[PDB]
């Protein structure tokens, strides 16, 4: 059921090919190759929206709107 | 089934999950079109907030009332639960496309969503358009074909994936509309 | 001198020609014409971003993708 | 003169009517230049995100734990400056003229950014995305456009705002 938490999956890819920054996070076998340096993030996220980004859009609404 | 991320999926916890190396190897096979669906699902999340801002300023371009004293976005308060909610649909969108399944978008997004709008007032024609514009957006961002010196991607044809996607968000259409 | 207070204009342009929500807000009267339906708006407003929005862009950003517009530019 | 106390009086300045008819003839191609203005204020959140997240693409240490835009207060105050900058050059567009920017914005700007130590370089490359970004929005064509304004050239005042970035990335680099 939606659960109304405002709550959703928030995935980062990090794909980080070449990236002097040594991986850490992920703790699983290894693959040996250009996996090792890539990675999928999942977390459960109570999604937020603040007054300031609302009032941006606002803002932009009412300068894009004519009619 | 992602099984690395079955308890970020039903909300059991708010611990990161992480699919990397050998796990990610093996992802990639257990979904189709790996590399390309990874690079989608990327280019889509990693532009979230402009895909649903154009979305709902677009939605209230095309009907001012809806910031009018009246309207269903009216006061900060509104606006910020109405951006909120085109983020919660284009993340639960974004899994669907992730896992290749859209069971998760249905089961834990749009089950009882409708119901939901319908108690509140939240206008069904004006929300169809915020979702049609975040569709549009995500499938330009999957089948771009702009040259290669514009692409994050080594170029080829992501036409089918934008296609998936697209079945996606229609999903969300149907159920709330 | 910059005086580090973080203000800003803020400016809000409406061409609302034909829009039915009728204009309250100027106060020099009328041009008798389109202008009537049309305002620029200037405020000097502090420009203020939230830790949990820059935590929201940071997850954006440091994936290395882009918008339609540009060449993409990153080596990583 | 409004603008002016606004940018010395603390309310809004609200210009419309015959006071915008007014303003119409003390700037330069008012109708475009309104256009180009709401061009880039309107699109003023995508211009700023593409600009940080460019100059971090372009040097990702920006956001390791050495960089300058480390931490989400850092990042914040970033992409706060950024929004600020902006805004300075479209008041500046909007007014055609320098005078604001050089005294409001920029004059003491770097030994600010010197004493912070907020890197130049960096902080050049988000001013020159966002110059290209708002020559695209003034010109209409950036992939987002507006549909109906009547066609013409609009290349003086997107030399103008150029200009106005410049004086930006003359004053910090
Ligand atoms: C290369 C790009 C980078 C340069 C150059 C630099 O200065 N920093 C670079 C990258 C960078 N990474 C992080 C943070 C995280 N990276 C990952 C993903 C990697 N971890 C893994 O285990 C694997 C693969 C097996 C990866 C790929 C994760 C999970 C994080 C933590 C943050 C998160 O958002 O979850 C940063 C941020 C600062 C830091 O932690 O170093 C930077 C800038
Ligand atoms: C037409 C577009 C609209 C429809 C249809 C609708 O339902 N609402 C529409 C517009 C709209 N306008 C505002 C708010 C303001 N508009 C102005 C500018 C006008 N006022 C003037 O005096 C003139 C010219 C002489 C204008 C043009 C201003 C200053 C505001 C107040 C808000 C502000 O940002 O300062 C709204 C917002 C809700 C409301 O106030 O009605 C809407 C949705
Ligand atoms: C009000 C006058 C009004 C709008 C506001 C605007 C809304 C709108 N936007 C699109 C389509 C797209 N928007 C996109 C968004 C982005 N591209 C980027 O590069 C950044 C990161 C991000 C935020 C701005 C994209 C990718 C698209 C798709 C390509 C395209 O331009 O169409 C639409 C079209 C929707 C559709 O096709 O049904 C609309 C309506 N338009 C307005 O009129
Ligand atoms: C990191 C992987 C990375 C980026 C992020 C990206 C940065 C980049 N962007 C530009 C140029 C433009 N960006 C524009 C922004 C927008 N256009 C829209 O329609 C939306 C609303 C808005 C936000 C995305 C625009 C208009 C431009 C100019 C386009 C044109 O000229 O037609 C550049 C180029 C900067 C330069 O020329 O100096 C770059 C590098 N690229 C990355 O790799
Ligand atoms: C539509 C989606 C795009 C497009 C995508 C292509 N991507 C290609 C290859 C490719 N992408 C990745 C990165 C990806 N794999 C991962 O494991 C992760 C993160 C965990 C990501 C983000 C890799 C590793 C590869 C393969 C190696 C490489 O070529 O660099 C690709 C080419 C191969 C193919 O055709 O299958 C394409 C076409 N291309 C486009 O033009 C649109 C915009
Ligand atoms: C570069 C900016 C553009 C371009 C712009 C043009 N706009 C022209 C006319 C025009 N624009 C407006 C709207 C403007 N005036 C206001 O007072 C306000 C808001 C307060 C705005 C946003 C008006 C009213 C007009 C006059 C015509 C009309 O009645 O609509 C225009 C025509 C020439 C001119 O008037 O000088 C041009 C060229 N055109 C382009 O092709 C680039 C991309
Ligand atoms: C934006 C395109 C809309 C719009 C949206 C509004 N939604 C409001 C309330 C609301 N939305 C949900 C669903 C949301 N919560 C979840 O947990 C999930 C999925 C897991 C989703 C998608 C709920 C449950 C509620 C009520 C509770 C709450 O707000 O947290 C809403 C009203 C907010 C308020 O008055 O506080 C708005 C404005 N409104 C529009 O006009 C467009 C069409
Ligand atoms: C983003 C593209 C940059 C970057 C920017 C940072 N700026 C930081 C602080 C800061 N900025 C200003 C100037 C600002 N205040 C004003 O009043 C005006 C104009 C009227 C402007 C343009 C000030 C005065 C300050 C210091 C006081 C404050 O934070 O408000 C800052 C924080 C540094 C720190 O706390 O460590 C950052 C990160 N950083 C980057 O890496 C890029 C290049
Ligand atoms: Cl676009
Ligand atoms: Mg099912
Ligand atoms: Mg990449």
């Amino acid at each position: 059921a939606m659960d109304k938490s405002a709550k959703a999956p928030v995935i980062t890819i990090f794909d980080h090919r070449g990236c002097s920054r040594a991986p850490k996070e992920y703790t699983g076998a290894k693959a040996g190759g250009k996996d090792d340096e890539m990675m999928v993030k999942a977390q459960s996220v109570k999604i937020e929206v603040s007054t300031g980004t609302a009032e941006g859009v606002l803002a932009t609404s009412l300068a894009k709107m004519t009619k | 089934m992602l099984d690395a991320f079955s308890r970020v999926v039903t909300n059991a916890d708010s611990k990161a999950a992480y699919v990397g190396g050998a796990d990610l190897q093996a992802l990639k096979k257990f979904i189709s079109e790996g590399n390309k669906r990874l690079d989608s699902v990327n280019s889509i999340v990693s532009n979230a907030s402009c895909i649903v801002s154009d979305a709902v300023s677009g939605m209230i371009c095309e009907n001012p009332s809806l910031i009018s004293p009246s309207g269903n976005c009216y006061t900060n308060r509104r606006m910020a639960a109405c951006l909120r909610d085109g983020e919660i649909i284009l993340r639960y969108v974004s899994y669907a496309l992730l896992s290749g399944d859209a069971s998760v978008l249905e089961d834990r997004c749009l089950n009882g969503l409708k119901e939901t709008y319908s108690s509140l007032g939240v206008p069904a024609n004006s929300n169809a358009r915020a979702v049609s514009i975040m569709k549009a957006c995500a499938v330009a961002f999957v089948n771009n074909t702009a040259s290669q010196k514009k692409l994050s991607t080594p170029q080829g044809d992501c036409s089918g994936l934008a296609s998936e996607v697209g079945g996606y968000f229609d999903k969300v259409t149907a159920a709330i509309s | 001198a910059m005086d580090k207070s973080a203000k800003a204009p803020q400016i809000t342009i409406f061409d609302h020609r034909g829009c039915s929500r009728a204009p309250k807000e100027s106060t020099g009267g009328k041009a008798g014409g389109q202008d009537d339906e049309m305002m620029v708006k200037v405020a000097s407003t502090k420009v203020t971003v939230s830790e949990s929005d820059a935590a929201k862009k940071l997850q954006e950003f440091i994936t290395f993708e882009k918008g339609i517009d540009g060449p993409f530019t990153s080596k990583n």
